[PDB]
């Protein structure tokens, strides 16, 4: 119908299609989920080996944006490292110039406007990724903040963003996040993978894990073998 | 097309003076009629 | 600024910006040049020629340099640019090798600006064919002819626009060394050339030449009125 | 940026978004300037929807300089984009020769701007004419700027909705001899022909120019001339 | 709603002089599904809106359609939540270009009919589309008072004594024409409660004190504050009370 | 991008540039605008369809337009391209094939590279020797004794081939001409002065001097036309 | 379709047809294998000619000393590529004095790549790269695709008929690990056999082989040097 | 139209790559011989006109005098190609005071094919593929080369590559006669018949270029004497 067609154009209802159509290949990726606890953010990845060729590692959707800021992608991994390095240079140019780590409020509301630049022109498309970062500090405390293709950056509790969104986010509801820490967390996150991992659909998913939070002093890093192990064993057993 | 209708108006303009021989003043209006206007 | 690829190539291959400039060539007065011995002659039909015309202005046949000139046919206003850009490159090709340009530099510099329109972003090819003459610093006479592709070739007598199939054919029978012998005889050449297309006669013929170590004469209309009668003449006697 | 224009010219010689542009003038709120002998006047129905607007937040009669107004029939975004154009003209004027800007030399420059857009890369023609009154060289001037870019020297004129009555209405009602008071009558009873409901001294909006430079009517002042209508 | 060519797929004019592009960035105000009120008293201007939260996980903190442009001005954003928040850094940044430039706090007036003017250029240039997002400025002037301007995709700007924007704005709108007909200079306990009524007898709501972000600017106070839980309760107790 | 570009500077299938094709349509419904050469000056008489009497006679000229102390201008069709042109046309300037080849770059430039639509406006210049010169959206410009552009240019250059004497013309003839040429080429059959515009070029005491005719001298040659077309009559 | 002549246009399905129009460029270039072990990461590549008078197109390109890749898909964005690499790991030796890490490398030319697939008038490398190279981490294998999308591989063959080759790769990748350089080769060799048609065989003509390793530069083999490698592999059943 | 110039097809081809290598097959036959003794060079004229000058139509062109090129396709196109060459060799003669090896200039004129597009580039870009095959032919230090270059930026060495109209039918016939260790005479002589059997006119030395470009020796144009002298067998 041609409404659809560039960035630029509204359809007739007031609603950009090229934007829609860049969310609906958040929707075909898999799903990665965050979950904001008392003292920290813990990222969980539901990370598939499309074959056995490649090695434990290879498409990381968990990114290090900066020291203390993490960042979950889902949908196309070629644009979600592209705003991981616009994310990146976000955060360097933040403490170039103000000198301190850059708050996730304003690292969100940053890196959105350069999300929602490119939904605005015909010259460019829209980003095909959707990310949430998270980050923990003293002062400013745990943050979770989800952006979707458009531009929109909402803090969150609870988030999660791919095929199985929908079935994670009632799983994420059952937690009590407010109360528990990261450790206990790590356990849950795990176990929402897991329940939303489709065997009979594409299988082989690799349990991407990460964590920010007083447990590791603000600095956001891979959760350890030693413990993401003992979440995957916690998950497995939960589905009996 | 245009030569045709010039002689045939140029006729046309004999047949209102009521004449059989078409002079070169009829075909003179025939062009700014057919051509022009 | 304007970045947008007119010229593209077409599934078969083919540049349709470029064929279409040359159709536009179709649509031009015929030019007919014919290199000879010691002179080289260009003569360009003046298709309508209306009473209250300056003959002046209209002018198809331009001198580049004072021993290079060219006749186009074609888009008159495409052709001018062709012309001034040509006529610059002239002056300076003279101030660097102190030597006036030969007859190849200058066609193949026009010649290499029309391709440059052919692969340029938002440039249309220019829609005009020129056949460039004149003499190099040896004496030897080179006649040239540029199409909107950029291709040049040198010709012993060539013709350009509406009439160029009729009248090529008219020179490849007509054109042999006996009928280059003297300038005169170059001359009727032309106007037998021009007179297979030209309808009225020697009222629709411009012609003008250019001799060896000597600038481009313009014909006035009685000496091609003149020439004109030599070709009767001689009609009759080989009857 | 779109570097190709967006105005083309029809198979039949036309600048057909150059009509299209023409068609939102005339959609436009009514617009009526006359020229008397000893000044201009500008009047325009600025009527709005509800009485929750502000009437005299938005101005539809803006002055350019001491001596020059503007008012429009059109596309009201459009008009306070050429309203900052003409006066940052204006200054550039004043700023190299140090003289106020003749009127009819600043209708020249915003009318380039306008012809700019309909020939310009990636934009369309501005959706609005510009009426422009002035006083120099102690006579009055009134000019129009359509959005193509041509400039109309009016005795009076009428733009926007019901122009075409309008232009007829002034044809019978105005004469050379005309004063700058009655002018403003004349102006009001151009509106009043096109104008629908009855026409208070806010949803009306009139600026005359004179000798002492042009300034915008203000409600009381429009008031009393509403009076003598009736 | 005649047609031909591209005049539905970039901003350039119909047949019969209209922008469709422009029309339908309108529409896209009402794809939020929020509706924002604003109503001006005699020493006051509220902005009010209604915040949606359709699940505990998001963080209702972060969710709020009301922003802080200065110190003395406020507004409130309706419609795509990606185009509100450009608009909003550029009215910040135009607010502290002009306090750097001219040396005095921008006027609610200029801050708008700037903000138009970068909203007129999407309708007159084809390569970019408007922004689908309705701006409410409302803030204390140093001499005028209290102002409230709408500040629309279409690069219209308007001062207004009570307007409000959204999918509601025409019921909204007929409501605060019915108040103001009756021509009372509301305080400023007065003005919250109409623009709070206004949004409740619309929508069919009746208020909790977590539904709605209420934003004031006073004469008193010349600063622009969102009302917390506590202070939006006691309104509508009142309100409930009557 | 490439959806919405109409590509104007392109070549139609019949090597024709549709857009400068239409800009001359566009001129053929302007406007009709004379010029004619005499041994002792020019003149440009131009067609005026700004014949409202409620417009307001203001400016020396409207059509007519002076580019330099020696050349004088009208043009035909888009009137606001009209203005881009003459003022370049100004800052250009001098001889006037020079100023004419000048401008008809610009205007070539326009139907070769650039993307924008051409410059739809037809040109007639007369300046001091005395030439008169036509140019088109297309930059082709000729020199002319007596040319025509705008509505019914078809019409008046016959009318001009036939009755253009060349050499033997004066201004009172050139003159005489332009009355009677306009007078078929109007659709009005009175042809009064209020809807002519004339204006004479010619070298006076070592001066070029361009003069618009005022109404009351165009009325006199109206008078002169019709009791000489009278004349004629007299005849029949 | 209309989702299909621009990169810059979402599908309704949320594809993009331009970049995997591009991916289908490296499906037409010949088959070549990358596979890599505890301490060498090889190439092999079945090069291709266009006549049996014409030369086999060159499918291994030398990057820097310790990283080498493969090409598949239009060799003129090959070029344009392995120079930008080329200048990459130049770049760093001028201003680390180190060896750029292969991780570090294949990232940058991931974002070089990802730009062209989101503007305007842009088209996507249509060439498919399979680096190997040797850093302080180890021997890697990356493999590069149109879409910027990258991929840390244990063995990976692209190009023509490469699947057939992912299969031996999936079926032998246990015992890639702990085989030294002779075998580690061979196993490419018969997994490159697998991509061939039944009567084609591999010969010194259309075979290439690149060796990086901990104490070895990263080298190209050729038609004379094939000759160590292909003798000892038997013939296929 | 709507595709622009860098646009993919749904089989992996560039849209104007593919199209401006069916711009070769309407060019002149052009048929290049790697021989140890040197490289041969032969390309038809395809006079259309008696009065067009043979000695106009430059199809072969001395890049170096070490390097000679033929071209077929679109002859105008090959230009901006060639003085690239000529360009680029003379500056690493500036530079490395050597001769550039034949597959290195081979090599830098493929790069600029496909350095084409519509947005994002600079005003001197081009916008369309070079619709000319080339044919690199001269002796460096690995001895006499030949190399083919198409519009797609593909340059691959060839023992004996005919690119043009006749492409098909003089390769055919080029691997019938070609084997390894020959004279220089008989790739010159093989060349010339089978030009001869393509060609639309009837073979003679003023309608044909010859190059050779030998060890020791330079560059070299074939003469209408020395191409008389090998006509005149066949």
């Amino acid at each position: 119908t041609g409404y659809d067609l560039s960035a630029s154009t509204f359809s007739p209802d007031g609603r950009v299609f090229q934007v829609e159509y860049a969310m609906k290949a958040v929707e075909n990726s898999s799903t990665a989920i965050g979950i904001r606890c008392k003292d920290g953010v813990v990222f969980g990845v539901e990370k598939l080996v499309l074959s056995k060729l490649y090695e434990e590692g290879s498409n990381k959707r968990l990114f290090n944006v900066d020291r203390h800021v993490g960042m979950a992608v889902a949908g196309l991994l070629a644009d979600a490292r592209s705003l991981a390095d616009i994310a990146r240079e976000e955060a360097s140019n933040f403490r170039s110039n103000f000198g301190y780590n850059i708050p996730l409020k304003h690292l969100a509301d940053r890196v959105a406007m350069y999300v929602h630049a490119y939904t605005l022109y015909s010259a460019v498309r829209p980003f095909g990724c959707s990310f949430m970062l998270g980050s923990y500090s003293v002062n400013d405390g745990a943050q979770l903040y989800m952006i979707d293709p458009s531009g929109v950056s909402y803090g969150y509790w609870g988030c999660a963003i791919g095929k199985a969104r929908q079935a994670a986010k009632t799983e994420i509801e059952k937690l009590q996040m407010k109360e528990m820490t990261c450790r206990d967390i790590v356990k849950e996150v795990a176990k929402i993978i897991y329940i939303v991992h489709d065997e009979v659909k594409d299988k082989a998913f690799e349990l991407e894990l990460s964590w920010v939070g007083e447990l590791t002093n603000g600095r956001h890093e891979i959760v350890p073998k030693d413990i993401r192990e003992e979440a995957e064993k916690y998950a497995k057993e939960s589905l009996k | 097309a245009d030569i045709k209708a010039i002689c045939t108006e140029a006729g046309l303009m004999a047949l209102r003076e009521r004449r059989m021989k078409v002079t070169n003043e009829d075909f003179k209006k025939s062009k700014e009629n057919v051509l022009y206007k | 600024s304007y970045d947008r690829a007119i010229t593209v190539f077409s599934p078969d291959g083919h540049l349709f910006q470029v064929e279409y400039a040359q159709e536009a060539v179709k649509k031009g007065s015929t030019a007919v040049g014919v290199r000879g011995r010691d002179i080289v002659v260009l003569g360009v039909e003046k298709k309508s020629v209306a009473k209250l015309q300056d003959e002046r202005t209209v002018r198809k046949i331009c001198a580049l340099d004072d021993n290079v000139c060219m006749a186009f046919a074609g888009l008159t206003a495409d052709a001018r640019i062709v012309i001034n850009r040509a006529r610059v490159e002239c002056q300076s090709h003279r101030l660097t090798v102190e030597d006036p340009v030969t007859v190849e530099y200058i066609t193949r510099y026009i010649a290499s600006l029309k391709q440059r329109y052919t692969q340029s972003n938002g440039r249309r090819p220019f829609g005009i064919s020129a056949l460039i003459v004149g003499f190099d610093f040896d004496g030897t006479p080179r006649l040239y002819q540029t199409d909107p592709s950029g291709t040049y070739h040198a010709w012993k007598a060539n013709a350009i626009g509406r009439g160029a199939k009729s009248v090529r054919e008219f020179l490849e029978k007509n054109y042999t060394d006996e009928a280059i012998e003297t300038d005169d005889l170059t001359i009727k050449l032309v106007i037998k050339a021009l007179l297979e297309v030209v309808q009225s006669g020697g009222k629709n013929i411009e012609l003008a030449v250019m001799r060896r170590d000597q600038s481009l004469k313009i014909l006035n209309p009685e000496e091609i009125e003149k020439y004109v009668a030599e070709i009767e003449k001689e009609k009759e006697e080989n009857e | 940026g779109y570097s190709f224009s967006l105005t083309t010219f029809s198979p039949s010689g036309k600048l057909v978004q150059i009509e299209y542009a023409l068609a939102a003038v005339a959609g436009g709120a009514p617009s009526v300037g006359i020229k008397a002998a000893n000044g201009v006047v500008l009047a325009t129905e600025k009527k709005q929807k509800s009485i929750l607007y502000d009437e005299r937040s938005v101005h539809k009669v803006e002055p350019i300089t001491k001596h020059i107004g503007l008012v429009y029939s059109g596309m009201g975004p459009d008009y306070r984009v050429l309203v900052h154009r003409a006066r940052k003209l204006a200054q550039q004027y004043y700023l190299v020769y140090q003289e106020p800007i003749p009127t009819a030399q600043l209708v020249q420059r915003v009318a380039s701007v306008m012809q700019e857009y309909t020939q310009s890369g990636g934009v369309r023609p501005f959706g609005v004419s510009l009426l422009i009154c002035g006083w120099n060289e102690g006579r009055p001037y009134l000019f129009q700027s359509d959005p193509s870019g041509a400039y109309f020297a009016w005795k009076a004129t009428a733009m926007g909705k019901n122009y075409v009555n309008g232009k007829t209405f002034l044809e019978k009602r105005y004469n050379e001899d005309l004063e700058l008071e009655d002018a403003i009558h004349t102006a009001i009873l151009t509106l009043k022909e096109s104008f629908e409901g009855q026409m208070t001294e806010d949803n009306i909006e009139v600026g005359i120019c004179n000798e002492a430079g042009f300034r915008r009517l203000t409600p009381t002042e429009v008031k009393d001339y509403l009076a003598a209508i009736a | 709603g005649s047609s031909a060519g591209f005049d539905r797929h970039i901003t350039i004019f119909s047949p019969e002089g209209r922008l469709y592009q422009v029309e339908y960035a309108f529409k896209a105000i009402n794809q939020g599904g929020l509706t924002s009120v604003a109503v001006r008293g005699k020493d006051c201007a509220v902005i009010v809106t209604q915040k949606k939260v359709p699940d505990k996980l998001l963080d209702s903190s972060t969710v709020t359609h009301l922003f802080k442009i200065t110190e003395n001005i406020g507004c409130v954003m309706t419609g795509m939540t990606a185009d509100s928040r450009s608009q909003v850094q550029r009215a910040r940044y135009e607010a502290a270009n002009w306090k750097y430039k001219y040396g005095y706090e921008i006027p609610v007036d200029m801050l708008c009919k700037r903000i138009a003017d970068i909203s007129q250029v999407y309708t007159q240039n084809a390569e970019m589309r408007p922004l689908g997002c309705c701006m409410i400025l409302i803030g204390i002037d140093e001499e005028q008072g209290p102002q409230v301007y709408k500040c629309d995709p279409a690069g219209y700007y308007c001062g207004f004594k009570a307007t409000a924007a959204g999918v509601k704005q025409t019921e909204s709108t007929s409501f605060l024409e019915k108040k103001v007909k009756k021509k009372f200079d509301w305080t400023f306990e007065q003005t919250v409660e109409t623009a709070i009524t206004c949004l409740s007898t619309v929508l069919s709501i009746d208020f909790k004190p977590s539904e709605i972000e209420v934003g004031v600017v006073t004469v008193e106070n010349p600063k622009f504050r969102i009302l917390t839980e506590a202070e939006i309760d006691a309104h509508l107790v009142a309100l409930a009370e009557r | 991008s490439r959806r919405y570009d109409s590509r104007t500077t392109i070549f139609s299938p019949e090597g024709r540039l549709y857009q400068v094709e239409y800009a001359m349509e566009a001129i053929g419904h302007a406007g009709t605008c004379l010029g004619i050469l005499a041994n002792d000056g020019v003149l440009l008489a131009a067609e005026r369809r700004n014949i409202h009497k409620l417009l307001d006679e203001v400016f020396f000229s409207e059509k007519i337009y002076k580019l330099n102390e020696d050349m004088a201008c009208s043009v035909a069709g888009i009137t606001s391209d009209a203005n881009v042109l003459t003022n370049e046309l100004r800052l250009i300037a001098i001889p006037c094939e020079q100023l004419v080849t000048a401008l008809c770059d610009i205007k070539q430039a326009y139907t070769q590279f650039g993307g924008k639509r051409p410059f739809g406006v037809s040109l007639l210049y007369i300046g001091w020797g005395f030439q008169l010169y036509q140019s088109d959206p297309s930059g082709n410009y000729g020199g002319w004794k007596a040319t025509c552009i705008g509505n019914n240019s078809a019409a008046a250059v016959s009318m001009l081939k036939q009755d253009y004497k060349e050499g033997e013309m004066t201004l009172k003839s050139a003159l005489a001409l332009a009355i009677k040429v306009l007078n078929k080429t109007m659709d009005v059959s009175k042809l009064s002065a209020e809807k002519v515009e004339i204006a004479t070029l010619t070298r006076e005491n070592g001066k070029t001097v361009i003069r618009v005719l005022k109404q009351k001298e165009v009325e006199q040659l109206i008078k002169k036309h019709e009791e000489e077309e009278a004349k004629a009559e007299r005849e029949k | 379709n209309q989702y299909d002549n621009d990169v810059t246009v979402w599908s309704p399905q949320g594809r993009i047809h331009q970049i995997e129009y591009a991916m289908e460029a490296v499906k037409q270039g010949s088959a070549t294998v990358g596979l890599k072990s505890k301490t060498h990461a090889v190439l092999v590549a079945l090069k291709r000619a266009q006549s049996e008078l014409a030369a086999h197109q060159k499918k291994i390109l030398h990057v820097d000393n310790h990283i080498g890749i493969s090409i598949a898909g239009l060799t003129a964005d090959a070029r344009l590529l392995c120079n930008f690499m080329r200048q990459e790991c130049l770049d760093s030796r001028f201003v680390f004095d180190r060896p750029l890490p292969v991780s570090r490398l294949v990232s940058l030319i991931g974002s070089k790549t990802q730009i062209p697939t989101q503007r305007y008038g842009r088209r996507p490398y249509g060439v498919g790269l399979l680096i190997a190279g040797y850093d302080d981490m180890g021997p890697h294998i990356f493999q590069t695709c149109p879409s910027a999308n990258y991929f840390d591989c244990r063995a990976m063959s692209i190009g023509a008929r490469s699947q057939s080759a992912r299969t031996y790769l999936e079926r032998h990748m246990s015992e890639f690990m702990e085989c030294n350089l002779n075998e580690l080769v061979k196993h490419g060799l018969r997994a490159l056999r697998e991509t061939l048609p039944a009567e084609q065989d591999l010969t010194t003509k259309n075979v290439s082989i690149g060796i990086v390793g901990k104490d070895l530069e990263f080298t190209i083999y050729d038609d004379d040097d094939v000759s160590p490698f292909l003798e000892g592999l038997e013939e296929r059943p | 139209y709507d595709r622009g110039v860098n646009t993919f097809s749904p089989e992996g081809r560039l849209f104007q790559v593919e199209y401006a290598i069916e711009a070769i097959k309407l060019g002149s036959t052009a048929i290049g011989i790697q021989t140890s003794e040197g490289v041969c060079l032969a390309v038809e004229k395809r006079i259309t006109s008696p009065l067009m000058e043979p000695s106009s139509i430059e199809k072969i062109v001395e890049i170096d005098a070490h390097i000679g090129c033929a071209m077929s396709g679109l002859i105008a196109d090959a230009k901006t190609l060639i003085d690239k060459a000529r360009v680029e060799t003379q500056n690493h003669w500036f530079t490395y005071n050597e001769t550039m090896t034949v597959e290195s200039v081979t090599q830098a004129v493929s790069n600029l094919a496909l350095q084409f597009g519509e947005e994002d580039a600079d005003p001197g870009a081009m916008s369309r593929p070079f619709g000319v095959a080339l044919l690199f032919g001269g002796v460096d230090e690995k001895g006499p080369q030949l190399f083919h270059m198409d519009p797609s930026g593909t340059f691959v060495q060839c023992d004996a590559r005919a690119i043009g109209s006749a492409s098909e039918g003089a390769q055919s016939s080029l691997q019938e006669v070609y084997h390894k260790s020959m004279t220089l005479k008989e790739a010159i002589k093989s060349s010339l018949i089978i030009l001869k059997q393509v060609m639309e006119e009837k073979l003679n030395a003023t309608n044909i270029e010859l190059a050779t470009v030998q060890p020791g020796q330079n560059f070299h144009m074939f003469t209408k004497e020395e191409l008389e002298e090998v006509i005149k067998d066949i």
